[PDB]
């Protein structure tokens, strides 16, 4: 919830683009309609 | 978890005495009602 | 024909020859004096008292004197008083039996209880009590176990086998899921079985007998059926006598017919629980948790009736309850030795929404043997009962120390043992009405297959939850091919749209 | 005449000699008021246990005493209705005069009728709860045992279930066991608050009263019931609570010298609760053809339901309702765990609508408790868990009710309709807002002459008709559309949001009509 | 008046027995008999009345002094204390010895 | 200690105190509570006052009335306690109204 | 045989849950003295009729019949036969013993003997002790 706030606060749907991993923050910029670049799974971050 | 241990030890242990000594002070009320008879009468 | 070798014999006929009067009298519990008699009174006698025209029987338990005895009440005890009049035969109690029993629904004394008008059966007076053999080595002529009935409950098959002419019993708390089990293997028992059927209610509800009774008309096996009802409204000295009269009923269509008899009892506690009352009543010493001292004899006097010989089988199934889920109990304790299958429900499982409710760490059965089944059901039993062993060690971990302490086997270990503890629940057709989900029947090489599948980790894909309440993996396939289908063209749909 | 005299009064119990043909809970009369009921008879004397008192009988040793030679029936007066009365049939608090001829008596130890009797439970019992209505079923006939802690709402759940029986033909009888005065005398003025005094008996037993009143006072209310069920009406009775009942019989018990068993009870309790309560059902045409609906309330100790006393009376009763002190120590009244709790009777004591409503919501509620309760190693969640854990935190939200709030039955089926299509599921961020259209909704079922078209339809032509089809999708629907949108703007884009309001407009005026009527009475600067 | 007459006639710690001789009326349960010994009073409340001259009691207060033989009487009526407006700031126990 | 402060901080002289403490028979700490809820009924309905009945500890009037039933050699109940235990305390209790 | 040796003339319980294999380790001790010189006596006190004729036959089929007796009280026979078939059996192999041979007692099981004998006690009328 911090982070959406955060997310909510200093990003911009026009002018900012997303990528998001994990259902949660896909879920919370989907919520917010920001610009989804693409999506990815958690288990990538696991492999640097 | 030892709270409920002792809880349920002291239960069981008082129950198991009580009805121990109940066969005990069956076996003596015609004792008990003969001495209830006698000090009634008594002088 | 068939030509009995031990048949049941009729009463012999006899005129009242003991009289006497009630001296003492309690809740239950009655002292009789006699005045006059032309012989001597014996134990478990019936005396018979009238008020009203009504007619009230009363056992003897006690013989103090030539002419003092305690007994207690075969029902209800509305009437007596000190000075009531009493009569006796000097013999114990009897009732109406002949194949006319079948599709009639009486007590343990033999009160009709299917119609207000009281239609009479017809037969012969056979005494529960009285129980006659040529000698005790007759008593030790019995068939081995030599097969299994299938229930079509995966569980059941495939780790708690029931045995055919064996015992099985049903432990478990209050409203864990016995009478249900009990129902669905009536249902998938009897209209295929070839003999008879007797059920015999002790100290349960009055709504379960009767909505039982009904579903017998509705179902067509009614004809096919005896039921004895001594319920839990009935008085201990008819509580103490249900299990008595069925299992003569048992033994006069297995001995007197040559018919193979599905005995069902339920609650086989209650029986001991009215004979703990009696004996209370009657001021004896008591055992340990205030039972009586004759408790493992009141049982095996009931249990060791329910036998096989060349007449025929007396498969029994009996519903046993844990009174407070303590099964030490003394009650449970007697009946553990007994029962060749055991199968016991678990109140945390139900609670969890697992059905039934079987633990089948706490169960056993002595059918899972290489007399009975082959080698790969023995097999697959224990390797599934280890693995939901390793299963439930490694959930205590999980719950501490969390998910990522676990290595790679116990991670696959922990996923298979959830996937069959959820492969293993079922829906059972009586429970129709309390879901809406329609039964399943389920054949033991089904059964093997699936849980071989689930053991191989060939379905540790599909999610858990797809698992519960199916019939074969055959249905959990579909089901998640499907799923993935629409999610699928809903996909394709929604990229089509972008 | 007299014709017994006091020896002894030992143990609370009264010692009486004189030749006599004595029977069980055989009247003795001490006076013209105090009587009490033998327990155990010789040839030549028994043993009573007293059933009243009175200031100035001073009954000692030597004292006179009548066998009357029958046996303990409570007599029936036309006054019981609106009236608390004792054991004996005494009208401590009364409303009306009482006519000196007793309708009828009644035994109170009266035998079970038997199997052939009965008939299958068909008709439903209106509690005015949501949740019991809906998921735990009580029909006519059907025994629910209402176990809980303490203080966690067992008397109100009993209290609304009676006084949702202010518009029906059903006869409320509440027995109280050792209960506190100045409560039985609250409950007297709620009947009379709600318009059900006329239709409604107390029997009293006080905590410090005799203990045989105490033991007998559930018989007496059972004989009560028995006999207005003779004149086949429907009667539904609250015991509250068998704890105090099963106190009250092992303290007669042991101190009649009676040997004790588990947990010191003595051994025939279940005997006691279970002939007790086996005389409540539902009954046919030929023998009377009412029904004596019984709701008995019991206590456990922290929570413990495997205790002696509650699992004695689970396996007498077709169900249970289990009030949880956690669920009421966060503010959820009422405090109903439906986890724990179950009804034997299920779709078969409940209408087609309403069964239809509900008809797998109790199941999807295990299962959304099971899978939060579980931990696993993939953090993603499949569609089918998060359609379960979304409509289970939904349903979640219907539990909520106030105080001595009847809802209609049809209400209730309404809700669980919206729940089980999964019109509700898109609140699953915002808990308050559903409360919120859940009111109005309520609000507007209630008042509104369409909200009372719109149930009075859905009773007569069901569920699957048209009319009622059309109700809902311009009723009903476009307030919770407009609602969604409002409190959720990003919903406008939702997929499923988009498939299910397809071709439902965004009206959203009858909740501002009603906003606008509650704030109509608001002041720009408050007074306090 | 002190109506009921009577002895001990069986001791024990805290529980006394009472065989009463000479009475008016019959005695009543919860009644308080009273035993002078040594200038002082001692109150034994009646428990069971096994009898119409046995009865059992037990002390309410201190119970030395008693023993058997001693002679105790009653008004066949419970315990009683002195109330009223003066008993506020006093300090007394349940039988109203200060 | 409560004594001396009730009298050093004032309020002594509107308190009544009737002391049964534990070194008391148990018949004294038994009748402590019925006693002060006597002193408290005259107080309400002779003085027409109102009266803040205070009692501690209450326990020990359920352990005195145990005591006394095992006295009396009754057969216990439960942990050891008097059959007679709800009806005791709801003869305590009930007297404490409006 | 060998982590936990049993010698000849030494009693050894064996004590567990039920279900758990405690009279198949006894059947497999009389059974395993097929080639010995070794006599059986197997003891049944309180025990199901099937089960002992299922133990018949099993000896039977493993050939040591001829060598062996089982001295049987079922749970429905009187508790004075329960009491007493664990003496009577002893007795049996005591005159075995006292002609030079070699014999293996089971008792199963002693909990149902000490069972009966509290029931007799009971009845008798006798003080009852920790567990009655
Ligand atoms: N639905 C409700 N909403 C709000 N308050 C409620 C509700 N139901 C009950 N209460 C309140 O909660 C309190 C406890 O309820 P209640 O006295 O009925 O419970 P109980 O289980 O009978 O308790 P006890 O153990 O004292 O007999 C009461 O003050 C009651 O008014
Ligand atoms: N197979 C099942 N499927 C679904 N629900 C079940 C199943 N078995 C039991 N239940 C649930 O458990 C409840 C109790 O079942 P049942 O009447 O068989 O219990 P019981 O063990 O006989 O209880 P009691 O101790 O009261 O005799 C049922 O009403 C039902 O809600
Ligand atoms: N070595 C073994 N291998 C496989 N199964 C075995 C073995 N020993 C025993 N069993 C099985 O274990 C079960 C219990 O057998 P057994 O009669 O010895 O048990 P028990 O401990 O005496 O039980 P109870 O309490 O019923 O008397 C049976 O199903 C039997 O087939
Ligand atoms: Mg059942
Ligand atoms: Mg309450
Ligand atoms: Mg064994």
């Amino acid at each position: 919830r911090k982070l959406s706030q955060t997310v909510k606060e200093r990003i911009r749907p026009d002018k900012d683009f997303v990528i998001t991993v994990g259902t949660n923050v896909d879920n919370i910029a989907r919520q917010l309609n920001l610009n989804i670049i693409d999506h990815y799974d958690l288990d990538l971050f696991n492999q640097i | 978890l030892i709270l409920k241990w002792n809880r349920a030890r002291k239960e069981e242990a008082t129950l198991q005495s009580t009805l121990l000594f109940s066969a005990f002070k069956v076996k003596n009320q015609k004792s008990t009602r003969d001495e209830i008879l006698r000090l009634s009468k008594g002088k | 024909s068939f030509n009995p070798t031990n048949p049941l014999k009729p009463i012999e006929e006899k005129e009242f020859t003991i009289f006497g009067e009630i001296v003492e009298i309690r809740s239950q519990v009655y002292k009789i004096r006699i005045d006059k008699a032309e012989e001597e009174v014996l134990p478990k006698v019936i005396f018979y008292a009238d008020v009203n025209g009504k007619e009230i029987q009363l056992e003897v338990a006690d013989i103090f004197d030539k002419n003092l005895v305690s007994t207690f009440v075969l029902g209800n005890e509305t009437g007596l008083k000190i000075g009531t009049k009493v009569k006796s035969k000097n013999q114990s109690y009897a009732i109406k039996i002949s194949k006319r029993l079948l599709g009639r629904v009486i007590d343990p004394i033999g009160k009709i209880l299917d119609d207000s008008i009281a239609t009479p059966v017809h037969g012969n007076m056979y005494a529960p009590l009285e129980m006659q053999h040529d000698s005790e080595a007759t008593r030790y002529v019995v068939s081995p176990k030599n097969a299994i009935l299938e229930t079509g409950i995966k569980v059941i098959d495939v780790l708690l086998p029931i045995p055919k002419g064996g015992k099985t019993g049903l432990l478990g708390g209050a409203g864990v899921g016995k009478t249900v089990i009990v129902q669905e293997l009536i249902n998938a028992f009897i209209k295929f079985h070839d003999g008879v059927s007797v059920f015999a209610g002790i100290g349960e509800r009055i709504r379960e007998g009767h909505e039982l009774w009904k579903e017998a008309e509705a179902l067509g096996f009614l004809n096919k059926t005896a039921f004895i009802f001594g319920q839990m409204n009935e008085s201990p000295g008819l509580r103490f006598r249900s299990g008595i009269s069925g299992v003569k009923v048992a033994e006069y269509f297995r001995n007197n017919l040559g018919k193979s008899v599905l005995l069902f009892m339920d609650n086989i506690f209650r029986y001991v629980q009215a004979g703990s009352e009696i004996s209370s009543l009657l001021e004896k010493t008591p055992s340990a948790v205030g039972y009586q001292p004759t408790l493992f004899s009141e049982m095996g006097q009931l249990q060791e009736r329910i036998n096989s010989t060349k007449d025929g089988d007396i498969t029994s199934i009996q519903a046993m309850y844990i009174p407070a889920d303590d099964f030490t109990d003394p009650a449970a304790v007697a009946a553990f030795a007994h029962f060749d299958s055991t199968i016991i429900l678990s109140r945390q499982l139900a609670a969890e929404g697992v059905y039934p409710a079987i633990d089948p760490l706490e169960s056993n059965s002595k059918m899972l043997s290489i007399k009975y089944t082959s080698r790969e059901h023995l097999d697959i039993a224990k390797k599934t009962v280890q693995t939901l062993e390793k299963t439930k060690t490694l959930e205590d971990i999980i719950n501490i120390l969390g998910f990522d302490a676990l290595s790679e086997d116990d991670k696959k270990v922990v996923e298979v043992g959830r996937r069959l503890k959820w492969f293993l629940t079922q829906p059972f057709v009586v429970a129709e009405k309390f879901s809406g989900v329609p039964g399943k029947f389920v054949r033991l090489k089904d059964s093997l297959k699936g849980i071989k599948t689930i053991l191989d980790g060939d379905l540790n894909h599909i999610p858990v939850s797809y698992f519960s309440f199916v019939g074969v993996v055959e249905e959990i396939i579909e089901k998640f091919n499907l799923d993935a289908k629409k999610e699928a063209l809903k996909n394709e749909l929604e990229q089509n749209q972008k | 005449m007299k014709n017994l005299k006091i020896t002894a009064i030992k143990d609370n119990l009264i010692f009486v000699e004189g030749e006599h043909q004595f029977s069980f809970l055989e009247i003795i009369k001490f006076s013209d008021k105090v009587e009490g009921v033998v327990l155990k008879a010789n040839d030549r004397s028994a043993i009573v246990a007293i059933l009243n008192e009175d200031k100035d009988l001073n009954l000692t040793v030597g004292s006179l005493a009548e066998a009357t030679g029958e046996l303990y029936k409570i007599p029936i007066y036309d006054n019981y209705l609106g009236s608390i009365i004792n054991v004996l049939g005494e009208s401590l608090v009364k409303q009306y005069e009482r006519t000196n001829v007793a309708l009828d008596k009644k035994y109170v130890f009266t035998e079970a009728q038997p199997i052939f009797t009965r008939s299958a439970v068909n008709e439903p019992l209106v509690t005015g709860i949501t949740v019991v209505d809906g998921v735990l079923p009580v029909g006519r006939g059907q025994k629910e045992l209402i176990i809980g802690d303490r203080g966690t709402g067992k008397t109100a759940i009993a209290l609304n279930a009676m006084l949702a029986q202010e518009n029906t033909d059903v006869i409320n009888i509440f027995i109280a066991i050792g209960k506190k005065r100045d409560e039985i005398v609250e409950i007297y003025g709620t009947f009379k608050k709600h318009n059900i005094l006329h239709k409604s008996i107390i029997v009293s037993a006080a905590s410090d009263d005799a203990v045989a009143a105490r033991y007998l006072a559930p018989y007496a209310g059972m004989a009560i019931a028995e006999f207005f069920q003779q004149i086949g009406k429907d009667v539904l009775v609250v015991m509250d609570d068998l704890t105090n009942h099963a106190d009250a019989y092992r303290e007669l018990s042991l101190l009649a010298g009676i040997a004790p068993a588990r947990e010191a009870y003595p051994g025939d309790i279940f005997y006691v609760h279970s002939s007790l309560l086996e005389r409540g059902g539902k009954y046919g045409p030929e023998f009377g053809g009412g029904s004596i609906t019984i709701l008995p309330i019991a206590q456990t100790l922290a929570g413990d339901i495997s205790g002696y006393i509650p699992t004695n009376l689970i396996s007498i009763t077709d169900g249970q309702i289990y009030t949880s002190a956690k669920l009421f120590n966060e503010g959820t009244r009422p405090a109903i765990d439906v986890n724990l709790s179950v009804s034997r009777l299920g779709s078969a004591a409940q209408s087609k609508f309403m069964a239809f409503a509900s008809s797998g919501l109790k199941k999807i509620y295990t299962e959304y408790k099971y899978l939060k309760r579980l931990s696993s190693f993939s953090s993603k969640i499949s569609n089918r868990d998060l359609e379960t854990l979304q409509k289970g935190k939904a349903f979640e939200s219907l539990i909520d009710q106030a105080e001595y709030e009847v809802i209609d039955y049809e209400t209730s089926a309404i809700l669980f309709l919206l729940l089980k299509k999964g019109f509700l599921n898109f609140y699953t961020e915002k808990t308050e807002a559903l409360k919120v259209i859940i009111g109005v909704i309520k609000v507007f079922l209630a008042k509104d002459v369409l909200g009372r078209k719109m149930r009075a339809i859905l009773v007569e032509h069901g569920i699957d008709s048209i009319v009622w089809n059309l109700y809902l999708n311009h009723m009903i629907l476009p307030l919770l559309k407009y609602h969604l949108l409002s409190e959720l703007q990003y919903l406008a884009t939702n997929r499923e949001f988009i498939k299910k309001f397809k071709d439902i407009r965004n009206d959203g005026r009858i909740l501002l009509a009603y906003e606008r009527k509650g704030y109509e009475r608001g002041i720009a600067y408050d007074y306090k």
